[PDB]
This record gives C-alpha cells, structure tokens and sequence, in this order.
C-alpha cells in the first residue's frame, strides 16, 4: 500500500543503525584509543552518516579495520532491536497523537 | 524538499 | 548487550521519521490542492527541525491547527501500513550491504 514509503524508511533505518553502531564504537574508542575517537569524530563531519554506504566506502580509504567493526556491530544492533520497533513506534505514535489532540483541543478552550 | 536528519 | 537504550532512541527517531514522511505526503497533495498552503508548509519546515516531532507539532498548533490534526492522522496510517515490514526489510538489506562492503574491502586489500 505504501511500498515506496517502506523503502525509504528501511533505508533510513539502515543508516540510523549504522549511525548508532558508530556511536557505540566511538564510545569504546574514546576509552581505548583517544587518537582514533578524535579521527572518527571529524570523519563524521566530512561524511554524512545518513548516506551510510557512501560513508562506509569513504572510510575504507582510511580505516578498513573499523569499517569492518561497524558492519558487525550494526548487524548485531539490528538483531537486538528491529523486531521490537513496530509495537514501540505504533503505541508511541498513538500516545503522542492522543496528547497532541488533547492539548490542541484544550487550547481552543483556554 | 523537506529534509530529515538525525542529530 | 542491553540493546534497550538503542531501541528507545531508534523508536523515537522512527516516530519523528514517519511524521516527516506524513508531512511529505501531505505537502505533495497541497502542492496540487492549495499551493500557498504547500509553500507555507515549506517555509514552516525551514523554521522548524521536523526531526523534533513534538516541538514541530506544538509549534504548528500555534499557526495551523487543522494541518496538525491531519498529520497526526496521516502519520498513524503510515505507521500501520509500514511498520510490520520493517524488521525483515532492514535486516535483510543490512546483511546484503554487509556482504557487498566486505567483498569490496576484502578484495580491495589484494589491489
């Protein structure tokens, strides 16, 4: 029914998980080797994580070991998290919708 | 285009 | 482990994303139904980071309440039409992207 919106959302979710992976790894590094954490910091300024394949490719020219670590962590994160989201986001949207509705209608009064 | 970005 | 924090952050981002995705579909219609409304929406979207779902909507309230209500509905329709298909599609895509990336780099080492 909304296949083109599913496509775009999954693509985002992919990159978002890649992002979240870079974020765990960035925390480990900041402890383990400061040097690389700084590097990874500014790498992320020069390459937008939101276009993740382009990001990983650009990283290959610089730190192939990490590119590989990212791929593993992102898939793990995917496993732990994906199946939970459709109960979560739905019930969240519903809640949110409720609160916005109440709040809007109460402004019409007050 | 309205863009979406993750902070 | 404890993938729970990451899940909370992901679900939030998704909520905001689907909101964005609704605002998108609505703006598509307005551009064809009420072009001024459409452009208003764009100019609003520039003043407000749409990825702050709630801030975005609370701000919208103060300016165009009919539209806010419409988004809340359109987003939730999208939410239902899309959510179940997501874990398959992403995990499958990740595996594939993972594949190509590994091959690409593991072969790049021989170059």
């Amino acid at each position: 029914e909304f296949k083109k919106v599913a496509k775009e959302t999954a693509i985002t979710l992919q990159s978002y998980l890649t992002y979240q992976a870079v974020r765990l790894i960035s925390q480990q590094l900041s402890e383990t080797n400061p040097g690389q954490a700084i590097w990874l910091g500014e790498f992320s300024k020069r390459h937008p994580i939101q276009e993740s394949d382009l990001y990983l490719e650009a990283m290959m020219l610089e730190n192939k070991e990490l590119v590989l670590r990212i791929l593993t962590v992102r898939e793990n994160l995917a496993e732990g998290v994906l199946e939970f989201l459709p109960e979560m986001v739905l019930s969240q949207i519903k809640q949110s919708n409720g609160n916005h509705r109440r709040s809007l209608l109460e402004r019409l009064t007050q | 285009e309205i863009k979406f970005e993750f902070d």
